[PDB]
RNA sequence: GCCCUGAAAAUGGAUGGCGCUCAAGCGUGUUACCUAUACUCUACCGUCAGGGUUGAUGCCCUGACGAGUAGGCAGG
RNA sequence: AAGCUCGUAUCAGUUUUAUGAGUGUAAGAAGUCCUUGUUUGAACGUGGACAUUUGAAUGAAGAGCUUUUAGUGGGCCAUUUUUGGUAAGCAGAACUGGCGAUGCGGGAUGAACCGAACGUAGAGUUAAGGUGCCGGAAUACACGCUCAUCAGACACCACAAAAGGUGUUAG
RNA sequence: GGAAUACUGCCAGCUGGGACUGAGGACUGCGACGUAAGUCAAGGAUGCUGGCAUAAUGGUUAUAUGCCGCCCGUCUUGAAA
């Protein structure tokens, strides 16, 4: 016998794998697992962690929020990255020309960004363009606003 | 002898509640007559806060932080001196060490059998 | 165990403006030096007002027997603990060594007086120089001139289960 | 209770503005109120 | 030390040697029916199972812990041969929270090279002479997992004091014989 | 894959301690001490023989 | 100190039994010996943990752990 | 069980030091220095600055904050403090252990006694208890005591008046 | 006065007998003996030989011997009671 100081067979946890069955989402998880292992890039770590979250923990990000984020000084030419859905917003009348990478775009938000003159790309295209996440700005949506 | 809220005091009687002898608490209530003392008491596997009301003569100022304040001042002075003159300085307290060797001489001190 | 005799010399720890404390020496019978130092501190606290945490051990030295091959008569003065109080006892042991005499006394106390090592105190062991000073009959009977005695009814030890001859107890 | 060296504070007093009051003073006030109530009852009986 | 003892005897004095700075402690009782304070002290000294041993630096803070756990341990003053054999045969390092055998000097150099310790002999030196990095070296050493004594405990009943014919307490220099038997 | 005891395996002993070869060659495990003629004091002898 | 008396009922029975008297009884000392799912070393199963990896919720390397009613989770 | 953060982070049924009582408190960013503003002193502050010799030992890789829900609750025994006692048992408080949910070795047999906590095996060594035979293991060695017309091999309480005896041994 | 021996301890001194185990599966590493190429007991067993080639080993089944094993479920502190 031994007088254990701590619990035995304790799981670390930390959301090892996603609960989804989307084959494309699993492919993205595979690509960013490879990137996070073989780059030592904190951006890749953050994107890999965000790809494991549930729907209620991945709230949508508005195009008006994207515009407010781009209004920051020195960020007018950075690539906005949202691990989730980008929704449209009719409360804003001027939208800048920018590149946005996201899991999903609504039809209105995609039309608004393309009409402003930028491009909507996916996470694999983002990985090809910036393998270490150079000049990227990760945005998260509001959490407690829902109940 | 004026007691204020937040002072650390010792409970010392000059019959009931004999458990509160030697206990140390924090002053929270001061009146013209009595003093209120916070006591953290062990119940089961947790600590609970209790309000005690005492006469003025049955408490006194506690000096439990006096060594801490004096040591802080001495450490500041020694650190200033060692910054003025470059020297390796040890500031942490150390436990009592085992003693070194010695020679004991029987010069007039011849051992006596008892 | 097999007893050994030690001298233990100790003292109080030297203090400020009171240097060179007086040395105290005891002769202790024990099986090893750890037990000897424990007995020394016990007796020092019992007699003087000196504690182990306040004192120190200056020296401990084994004392050998001067003539271990010379048969001697010993008077042993001891005292033991009791509810009534401390009682003296004097015994006489014929032996060739102080430590073996002490071991014989301890065995005799364990057999007769139902006593224990921690409860028995060895106060003094003195060789009786003159045969006229021996005053116990069970020792005096072995001091007679031209002492002879047989050993009747000898029992031999067999290493085998069965013997083919009836045994004899002759000697 | 007035001469008692140490009085534990009741749990039910907390949450009200009467927490700062000396419990010895509170009990003396309650005793005097009881005595005056007895005197008023005696006066009522004498009136009746 | 030998010549200082002789020179003191020639001059009529007594040479008092320095107190031991190091002890070795072996847990002798099992994990059932241990009172809470000695149980906590045994956990703090990393004696979590029977026949587990560790080195302890002797200070006023550690003497009281040893006094608290006296009925459940056997401890004493180890010698150089005992320490060398313990480290050579049953020495394991704690690397990334794992128990790693010390079969090469490169392991010790990679894990304790910042303190100036480059080999198993340097580790033994830091143990035997309680140096500036004794705490780090001792905590690097995994607690020693000793077997039962090969010749037995030498007594009929273990759980009396060593003075009173038992096995626990401070046995000083006899801990070397006991630990070499258990090694 | 397997722990080898330097107290028994001479190759592992030499791998862990290069000075072991010098120790064995110089026979430092049986080093003779220098003979000296120091005598104890009469006070020490009398105290040792004292009752 | 040991021994005897120092009160006992009622089917036939108990230091566990046999039996034992310089003991196989009592006090003590020194050794040797016997053996637990305990300790030490090794192998194997599973769990957990830490690393590596362009049938990848797979593969490789290393380390430590394993009692269980109500109840919980997981794989079959 | 989920999230968020932080991770020389957060601490600890332990000790030490200082200070109380006949076990309590304290041991640094919820700091410190200068500079002199608030109602010649306490108490609140303006601006600048010192770190991996950031303030005892030992140990520890997970800690903190929000949400979130299954089973349960008046049990026995023992040890230590303390108050009242009875023919005698004991009765009322405080704390801590063992057991229920737990097998294994030993005590012949067993709810709380001794040892020890449990994956499947091999080898070695032991614990507690033992080694005349049942029965694995010395009818070992050594020093003494005892003879019981149902000794003893016992729990250490009672019978028990430390009473009776021309039993024996040592004081 | 000159020794020896006992006791305790140390050796990176030498050497004999016995038992259990052989995980891993190209190489890599740390070392040793060697001027040298190489060799080795150094990051886990190989070499040589005999008999049998089938009920011989082994499995299954019926029984014998040594030791261990109380009748389950439920409900009650707790149950052989
Ligand atoms: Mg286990
Ligand atoms: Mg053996
Ligand atoms: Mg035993
Ligand atoms: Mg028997
Ligand atoms: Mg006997
Ligand atoms: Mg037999
Ligand atoms: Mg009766
Ligand atoms: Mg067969
Ligand atoms: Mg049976």
């Amino acid at each position: 016998g031994i007088d254990h100081t701590s619990k035995q067979h304790k799981r670390s946890g930390h959301r090892t794998a996603p609960k989804s069955d989307n084959v494309y989402l699993k492919l993205l998880v595979k690509l960013y697992t490879f990137l996070a292992r073989r780059t030592d890039a904190p951006f890749n770590k953050v994107v890999l962690k965000a790809l494991f979250l549930s729907k209620i923990n991945r709230p949508p990000v508005s195009v008006s929020r994207i515009a407010r984020a781009l209004k920051q000084e020195g960020a007018a030419n950075k690539t906005v990255v949202v691990v989730g859905t980008v929704t449209d917003d009719a409360r804003i009348f001027e939208f800048p020309k920018t590149t946005v990478a996201a899991l999903r775009f609504t039809a209105g938000a995609r039309a608004k960004i393309v009409k402003a003159g930028g491009e909507c790309i996916t996470l694999d295209q983002l990985a090809v363009r910036a393998p270490k996440g150079q000049n990227t700005l990760i945005l998260r949506g509001p959490r407690n606003s829902r109940e | 002898k004026v007691y204020k809220v937040g002072d650390i005091v010792d409970i010392k009687a000059n019959m009931p509640h004999k458990f509160y002898q030697g206990k140390t608490g924090v002053v929270y209530n001061v009146t013209k007559s009595s003093v209120g003392v916070i006591i953290n008491k062990m119940v089961g596997n947790r600590y609970l806060e209790k309000r005690l009301n005492l006469r003025v003569e049955h408490i006194k100022h506690s000096k439990c932080r006096q060594e801490f304040l004096e040591r802080v001042k001495a450490n500041a002075a020694k650190r200033a001196e060692a910054k003025a003159q470059g020297v390796a300085v040890q500031l942490k307290r150390q436990p009592a060490q085992p003693r070194e060797s010695r020679i004991v001489s029987t010069e007039g001190n011849v051992p006596q059998t008892l | 165990a097999h007893f050994k005799e030690y001298q233990v010399i100790g003292r109080r720890l030297p203090t400020e403006s009171v240097p060179e404390p007086k040395l105290f020496r005891m002769r202790i019978f024990a099986s090893n030096e750890v037990i000897a130092k424990s007995r020394y501190w016990y007796f020092l606290q019992k007699l003087h007002k000196v504690k182990k945490a306040s004192g120190e051990i200056v020296s401990i030295n084994q004392i050998n027997e001067a003539h271990p091959t010379k048969v001697k008569n010993f008077g042993v003065w001891v005292r033991y603990d009791s509810r009534s109080g401390t009682h003296n006892m004097y015994k006489e042991i014929r032996d060739v060594s102080r430590v073996a005499a002490v071991e014989t006394l301890y065995q005799d106390m364990a057999a007769r007086h139902r006593a224990r090592f921690r409860s028995i105190h060895i106060l003094k062991v003195a060789e009786i120089e003159k045969t006229a000073d021996v005053k116990r009959q069970y020792v005096k009977q072995f001091l007679t001139k031209d002492l002879k005695f047989p050993l009747p009814h000898r029992v031999q030890k067999s290493t085998k289960t069965f013997s083919y001859k009836r045994p004899s107890t002759f000697y | 209770l007035d001469d008692q060296w140490l009085v534990e504070v009741d749990d039910k007093v907390k949450g009200t503005d009467n927490e700062l009051i000396d419990p010895r003073t509170l009990n003396r006030a309650e005793r005097k109120r009881l005595v005056k109530k007895n005197e008023k009852q005696q006066r009522r009986n004498m009136k009746n | 030390i030998i010549q200082a003892k002789r020179d003191a005897k020639a001059a009529g004095s007594y040479y008092v040697e320095a107190q031991h700075k190091l002890v070795f402690v072996v847990r002798i009782k099992g994990i059932n029916k241990i009172p809470p304070k000695p149980r906590k002290v045994l956990q703090l000294l990393r004696l979590t199972r029977i026949n587990s041993g560790t080195f302890v630096k002797v200070t006023k803070a550690t003497l009281e812990l040893l006094k608290l756990i006296e009925p459940y341990v056997a401890y004493g003053y180890p010698s150089y041969s005992t320490i060398r054999q313990l480290v050579y045969k049953r020495g394991f390092g704690k690397i990334n929270k794992q128990r790693v055998p010390l079969s090469d000097n490169a392991i010790i150099e990679a894990n304790l090279g910042k303190y100036g310790i480059l080999s198993i002999d340097d580790l033994i030196h830091e143990i035997i002479t309680v140096g500036p990095h004794f705490k780090q070296a001792n905590n690097f050493l995994w607690p020693f997992k000793l077997s039962n004594p090969s010749g037995g405990w030498g007594v009929p009943r273990k759980f009396k004091h060593f003075i009173q014919g038992g096995s626990f307490g401070n046995r000083e220099e006899f801990i070397n014989k006991l630990v070499k038997s258990m090694n | 894959v397997l722990k080898k005891n330097p107290l028994k395996n001479k190759q592992v002993l030499l791998r862990l301690n290069p000075y072991a070869k010098v120790f064995a060659a110089e026979k430092l495990g049986s080093k003779k001490a220098e003979k000296t003629g120091t005598k104890p004091a009469a006070v020490f002898t009398e105290t040792l023989k004292h009752d």
